[PDB]
């Protein structure tokens, strides 16, 4: 299957409720480590990866994102200044990472954003680094005459994509899991509005049609948002705004396909509390 | 595992 | 800049009456970082919720989930209370989709 390894840091210079700098790591957009300022140190948060690494790899993370944590210090000092704002609250974003597909073939992206807008990021087919704006002109000058794109390439093509295939190994079972959604037709009360709620799957693609008379139908459907659980799985519903006398005169049902999977629900399946 | 962040901007 | 948290409360099964099931709110779009999440019942916070760490999407958003164990009977308030920097607390109430 397809599998991703992302780091996504978190640097804030003068917030209160958080730590100045938070790293998290991520295996197909699920974490799998930790790291803030406040405990200065590099954790486990699978059992995957605390298993598989020992002291000396949370050592050597921890000391690596010390680093991270200093280089963001200074780093948004000088951003704040190009802005020309020397009072507040600001935040530096960084977030790369590795894709590894059935292909073999790889992908990777390497970027930067100030208070929540980019600023800068890698291209790394021409390595060079886009600027998003004069601010950000200063520091694609300065990179470019470095080869931090040099680096970076590196590190996406082939050193993030070795730890990727180890981390696929060590999570196989979880990372590799497939999960039905469990389905459900929901009405509050005999006249409302009826809801498709499917739940509990894995890995995050669902598709939610609505059907009239055996054929899919686009009208009067509100698709809601892609929703997590508590758990590496997510949920995702969508909902028929018509008249239930356009229900007794036609024949609707829900189709939610996941995965290699179908399931189909009709106006016998509507549960409710009412 | 995560990259040196190498040089500030 | 600041963005106003978006803040959406729900169940992970579907709102029954009477089952066992997890309570979950979802807060995201927010910005800066500095927020607080709570899960109420009835204006009590409720004990052994579990928060995320802060993190974020390709578009820079940030995303936090709080979660907890609850068994919605009728009658019961359940309720997400959201405070976003300086903000005054904002509650948003679990409505059943069933």
């Amino acid at each position: 299957g397809t599998h991703s390894l992302k780091y996504v840091y978190t640097g804030v210079s003068r917030g209160i409720d958080f730590p100045e700098f938070t790293a998290v790591g991520m295996v197909d957009d699920g974490q799998f480590m930790y790291f803030d300022s406040n405990s200065m140190k590099a954790v486990p948060k699978t059992e995957w990866i605390r298993q598989n690494e020992g002291a000396d790899y949370w050592d050597r993370q921890t000391q690596v994102l010390i680093g991270a944590h200093q280089v963001f210090k200074d780093s948004i000092q000088i951003v704040m200044e190009r802005f020309n704002q020397s009072k507040g609250v600001h935040t530096w974003q960084n977030m790369y990472g590795c894709e590894l597909n059935d292909d073999g073939t790889t992908q990777g992206f390497y970027q930067y954003a100030y208070d929540g807008e980019d600023f800068v990021s890698l291209d790394k087919n021409t390595l060079t680094w886009t600027a998003a704006n004069p601010q950000a002109v200063i520091t694609k000058h300065k990179w470019e005459a470095l080869a931090v794109a040099e680096q970076n390439k590196g590190y996406l093509e082939n050193t993030c994509i070795e730890w990727l295939k180890k981390y696929v190994a060590y999570g196989k079972d979880t990372l590799e899991r497939k999960v039905s959604p469990q389905v459900s037709l929901l009405q509050k009360d005999p006249s409302s509005p009826v809801t498709c709620h499917a739940t509990g799957f894995y890995p995050s693609g669902v598709t939610i049609t609505w059907q009239k008379n055996g054929q899919d139908h686009d009208e009067d459907v509100d698709l809601g948002e892609l929703l997590p659980n508590e758990d590496g799985s997510f949920q995702r519903m969508s909902t028929l705004n018509v008249g239930p006398d356009e229900w007794k005169n036609n024949r609707f049902s829900c189709v939610v396909e996941h995965q290699d999977k179908t399931i189909r629900k009709t106006e016998d399946d509507i549960i409710t509390n009412f | 595992f995560a990259n040196f962040c190498l040089m500030m901007i | 800049r600041q963005s106003d948290p978006k803040v959406q409360v729900y169940s992970r099964n579907p709102g029954e009456y009477g089952k066992a099931n997890v309570l979950i709110c979802y807060v995201s779009g927010f910005h800066p970082p500095d927020i607080t999440i709570q899960l109420l019942k009835n204006g009590v916070e409720i004990p052994g919720s579990t928060q995320t760490d802060l993190a974020f999407e390709e578009g820079w958003q940030f995303h936090l989930t709080k979660y907890v164990d609850f068994l919605p009977q009728p009658g019961e308030e359940y309720t997400c209370r959201v405070r976003h920097m300086s903000s005054p607390t904002k509650s948003y109430t679990w409505e059943p989709d069933m």
